[PDB]
Parts: C-alpha cells; structure tokens; sequence
C-alpha cells in the first residue's frame, strides 16, 4: 500500500 | 500537500506520522488512528470498507 | 458514491442536501455547512482556501 | 461550481 511520513526522524 | 486529501477517522486535517492512502478513493489516513502500518499489501479506508476501527 | 469523497467541516460522512465540490481537491461539502449555494461560479474548500466558516 | 442533490424533493 502507499504510505508516507513527511517529517521523519533521521539518525544522520 | 494541497492536492492530497486527508480524511482520517480522527477528523483532524493534519499531516502527522506514518500515513496510508486508500487504494480506491485516494484519501490519506493516519496509520495509528486506523490500526495499520506500512506492512499491509493493500489498504481501503473505513468508508470504502466499513468496519469497526 | 464510493469514488466520491465527502469531506465537510461538519465531519459527517453523509450525502445530504445540496452539496458542492471543491474545484481543486474534488471533495464534496454540504452547502449549508459552508455557507454557499449553487449560485457561486467557483468553489474551494476550507483547506484549499482557509477562512472562517 | 459543481453541485448535486441526490434525494431532491420533486413536485411530480
Ligand atoms: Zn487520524
Ligand atoms: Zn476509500
Ligand atoms: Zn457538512
Ligand atoms: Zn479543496
């Protein structure tokens, strides 16, 4: 299914 | 964005968290509100497929 | 019908009364909830064109 | 604008 997460936390 | 429609059972028009799109009507819903995650192969909203949530 | 998305400020997913479609995002809203009628030339919903309703 | 009224009451 199509999903999204606009403000996702990154480890970088 | 403007062209994407958010229509979740919570009724809050906010882009937050993991969100999932209905395969048929194309609205976006919050995975947490709907009890799903990105592992499901297909998804329909609660109006396209009525069910307890 | 199933392919038409109802997203009104009232939050009720119900086909009732005169309803109007947003020119941009294509959702349907109740004219009475939004304060309009079939006389307007163009229509945008309250997410496409935010305003007091 | 595009409008509709599915169950409109008629005189006939
Ligand atoms: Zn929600
Ligand atoms: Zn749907
Ligand atoms: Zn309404
Ligand atoms: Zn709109």
């Amino acid at each position: 299914a199509r999903t999204k997460q606009t403000a996702r936390k990154s480890t970088g | 964005g403007p062209l994407d429609v958010i229509r979740c059972i919570c009724g809050l028009y906010k882009d937050e968290g993991l969100m999932i799109q209905c395969d048929k009507c194309m609205v976006w819903q919050h995975c947490d509100c709907m009890g799903v995650n990105s592992d499901v192969e297909h998804y329909l909203c609660e109006q396209c497929d009525p069910r307890p949530v």
